[PDB]
């Protein structure tokens, strides 16, 4: 179905602990495949993922410099921004950037983004035009008159529609066995008795990829949300995702409840019985 | 703003008696980044613990795993140990075999 | 304002150390050192995004040093120096990465690396006065010029009419003449030529000065030849107009 | 493969 | 890495010439400048793939994805031309590895050129006469010395703007007393028409 690329990076300021840390990764769908740590003893961008590794050492090069110029910019900007938020010299702060493009099932180009923040809240974000700017307040709008008299967005949507997509179609195909696939959900359905006129069903889900999967609980085909546990879809570790969701239900009448499960692997949605 | 700590500890498969496994910390929404993740064997802290590089949500909140090589069985005890600028103390989980 | 470099001439001994400075255009986060031998196009050797340093692959960090602390002004330093890194050093400036915009260059600072320092010499200006034969033939008279056994080549040539530095009707020779061709540590000779109207020299009331601007070595070089060091200095040759 | 332009400060 | 199509060019002022650019690499942008004599290289046009073809004052130049080459079209040349130009290839970063570079040099067009050898006078601090070469055309070159106790230097360009006149010239002497005129650019090639006064 459709894919994405995302690059993530954070940028923390730690003082006496001498300059910020910067840490990069690399996105594609569900599955990291590089990364740059500014603590690493190394100084380079290192692969992560096994389709990768082939990449020659002009690309490994390349990659090196870009983070590393965006490290150092992250370092000036974040003494810059305490400025314009007019902020206390004590404390340490966040930037945070997050960029990159979504494509079809075809490889067609849909969407390039560019969002930043600071302290977890949102900063400047490029709109889906990729020609203007969003700022969130007024230190944002310092940012956005700088960068339209630095044509940044110009440049920006040049990076997003062609270079991001070219490069996730080069990955999608390299990477073709782990990327382009879909593996299902692994199904099971737990009984634990809370009371002995109420009882706890679990609905499980192992090992899917990618994460987007829908577990809902209904009661004679109605969806309920009253009583409904779901807990955040977790990473197993070894590439695949995990997610359960629960209800609490009276002692003999499990018979009422079925579990529907929703995922791209799946030839048809599920639905599981007690 | 400073947002707490949302803690899962589970197992890569799941958990069989003698059989080699991975436990998991699944530490998420959570702002700064600043996070100290323990994993403990009967109340004490398991050494070569190896976790994932540092990403965010969405929401700007940020998200972690760790994970260790464990064979568990039925008397041994595991917990994941989290603090946060948003805790006093640190926050212990135990963990259950059927989550 | 311009991206400024400092010095503009500079001569170094053998196994001696030297610093070039850079200031980049007000506020631009992108630094570049270039290194250009001779004519041939320029080879990076670091840059720089604000205090920190992007890519230094190319740097013969054997002996080659640069720093950017405050992310404003750069410093690049070879120590020691050897006699491969005579050329002039480069340095640009870009507003950031990139791709839109281009590099702004600094004058660069030439660079000149010898076997001893005993083999620099300042030039000998000398004019030559028009010939008659020309201001009758033509309409004009032509000034003649000579700045004789210098080494290296840091001179730069100016013709001067009553206090005024002239350009029109001027011409000095692009590249200077080996006096002993078989060596290259060999003095040059260079030559620029002033044409005026016959009407011009033939005024007295008109003075002609040529004058070369060495840039030789400096107060603190340690000096103990025979001759008197020759430090940066502007050796001249002057001719008054003549009816006759 | 990661932006290389724009890189410039806020 | 970049190839550069033309080392050297001497071109006759009015004339036009390309310089080629190539790259093994698939392109992101393409600088050019231009560097007269011992200064700065001056900035002239930077192209990407948003486009394409640009100019920087009566020079043009052209960007071709497929192709992986830019090229730099002058035309009319105005004397004012010299000397290298040089390309700039663009990282994904935009960080330049320059081409080789087009040393250009433009000869003018003498109207009424009268060969002549004149002989300048002094007899002050420096030894000797020294011998002028001037008003010949563009056409002729100035060969080097085949002695080695006299010294000849390549012709070059003068103007005077007051009158809207230029002129070659080439300059020879000698420490020697058997050196005189004629006999000085004998090595050269010198024009029918061309006075030796006495």
């Amino acid at each position: 179905g459709s894919h994405s690329m995302r690059y993530f990076y954070t940028s923390v300021s730690r003082p006496g602990r001498g300059e910020p840390r910067f840490i990069a990764v690399g996105y594609v769908d569900d599955t990291q495949f590089v990364r740059f740590d500014s603590d690493a003893a190394s100084q380079r961008m290192e692969p992560r993922a096994p389709w990768i590794e082939q990449e020659g050492p002009e690309y490994w090069d390349q990659e090196t410099r870009n983070v590393k110029a965006q490290s150092q910019t992250d370092r000036v900007d974040l003494g810059t921004l305490r400025g314009y938020y007019n902020q206390s010299e004590d404390g340490s702060h966040t930037i945070q950037i997050m960029y990159g493009c979504d494509v079809g099932p075809d490889g067609r180009f849909l969407r390039g983004y560019r969002q930043d923040a600071y302290d977890g809240k949102d900063y400047i974000a490029l709109n889906e035009d990729l020609r203007s700017w969003t700022a969130a307040d007024m230190a944002a709008q310092i940012t956005k008159r700088k960068w339209e008299a630095a044509h940044a967005a110009e440049q920006q949507r040049a990076y997003l529609e062609g270079r991001c997509v070219e490069w996730l179609r080069r990955y999608l195909e390299n990477g073709k066995e782990t990327l382009q696939r879909t593996d299902p959900p692994k199904t099971h359905m737990t009984h634990h008795p809370i009371s002995d006129h109420e009882a706890t069903l679990r609905c499980w889900a192992l090992g899917f990829y990618p994460a987007e999967i829908t577990l809902t609980w209904q009661r004679d085909g109605e969806d309920q949300t009253q009583d409904t546990e779901l807990v955040e879809t977790r990473p197993a570790g070894d590439g695949t995702f995990q997610k359960w969701a629960a209800v609490v239900v009276p002692s003999g009448e499990e018979q009422r409840y079925t579990c529907h499960v929703q995922h791209e692997g799946l030839p048809k949605p599920l639905t599981l019985r007690w | 703003i400073q947002r707490t700590p949302k803690i899962q500890v589970y197992s890569r498969h799941p958990a069989e008696n003698g059989k080699s496994n991975f436990l998991n910390c699944y530490v998420s929404g959570f702002h700064p980044s600043d996070i100290e993740v323990d994993l403990l064997k009967n109340g004490e802290r398991i050494e070569k613990v190896e976790h994932s590089d540092l990403s965010f949500s969405k929401d700007w909140s940020f998200y972690l795993l760790y994970y260790t090589e464990f064979t568990p069985t039925e008397k041994d005890e595991y917990a994941c140990r989290v603090n946060h600028v948003t805790l006093s103390q640190p926050k212990i989980v135990k963990w259950d075999r059927d989550m | 304002a311009g991206v400024a470099q400092s010095p503009r001439y500079k001569i170094i001994e053998k196994r001696q150390s030297v610093a070039f400075w850079c200031n980049p255009i007000s506020g631009h986060a992108t630094l570049y050192w270039y290194q250009q031998i001779l004519g041939q196009g320029p080879k990076l050797l670091i840059q720089f995004q604000n205090n920190g340093v992007v890519d230094d692959s190319q740097l013969p960090k054997d002996r080659f040093s640069a720093e950017r602390l405050k992310g404003v002004d750069s410093t690049l330093k070879i120590q020691p120096a050897k006699l491969e890194d005579s050329a002039v050093y480069l340095c640009a400036s870009s507003l950031g990465q990139g791709l839109l915009y281009g590099y702004t260059f600094g004058s660069g600072t030439r660079l000149t690396v010898l076997e001893d320092l005993n083999k620099v010499f300042p030039p000998e200006v000398a004019v030559f006065e028009p010939s008659e034969a020309e201001i009758s033939h033509t309409q004009k008279a032509t000034l003649v010029c000579l700045a004789t056994g210098f080494y290296p080549d840091h001179v730069e040539l100016s013709w001067w009419v009553n206090g005024k530095e002239v350009h029109s009707g001027v011409c000095t020779d692009p590249q200077p003449l080996k006096e002993q061709p078989a060596l290259n540590d060999s003095r040059y000779a260079l030559s620029s030529r002033l044409r005026v109207s016959a009407t011009f020299w033939q005024n007295p009331r008109n003075h002609f000065r040529c004058q070369v601007q060495f840039y030789g070595l400096s107060e603190n070089d340690e000096w103990t030849q025979d001759r008197a060091k020759p430090v940066t200095q502007i050796v001249s040759a002057e001719a008054w107009g003549r009816a006759d | 493969g990661t932006s290389g332009s724009p890189i410039i400060n806020r | 890495q970049p190839v550069q199509s033309p080392q050297a060019v001497i071109l006759r002022e009015g004339e036009d010439a390309v310089i080629n650019c190539s790259s093994s690499k698939a392109l992101y942008s393409v600088h050019w400048y231009r560097q007269k004599h011992g200064e700065a290289p001056i900035f002239l046009m930077i192209l990407l793939k948003g486009g394409e073809q640009k100019g920087h004052d009566k020079i043009s130049a052209s960007f071709n994805e497929k192709k992986q080459q830019s090229s730099l079209y002058l035309t009319a040349s105005q004397l004012s031309y010299s000397g290298t130009y040089f390309c700039g290839l663009g990282d994904a970063g935009n960080m330049l590895t320059f081409g080789g570079g087009t040393r250009l040099m433009v000869k003018p067009h003498i109207q009424n050129p009268d060969p002549a050898v004149y002989q300048l006078r002094d007899s002050k601090s420096s030894d000797k006469s020294v011998c002028l070469f001037t008003d010949f055309d563009s056409q002729t070159n100035v060969s080097q010395s085949k002695d080695s106790d006299v010294y000849i230097t390549d012709k070059c360009v003068l103007d005077m703007r007051s009158m809207d006149f230029k002129s070659n010239s080439a300059v020879a002497w000698s420490n020697k007393s058997d050196f005189a005129c004629a006999n000085a650019f004998n090595n050269s090639i010198i024009p029918e028409d061309t006075f030796f006064p006495s």
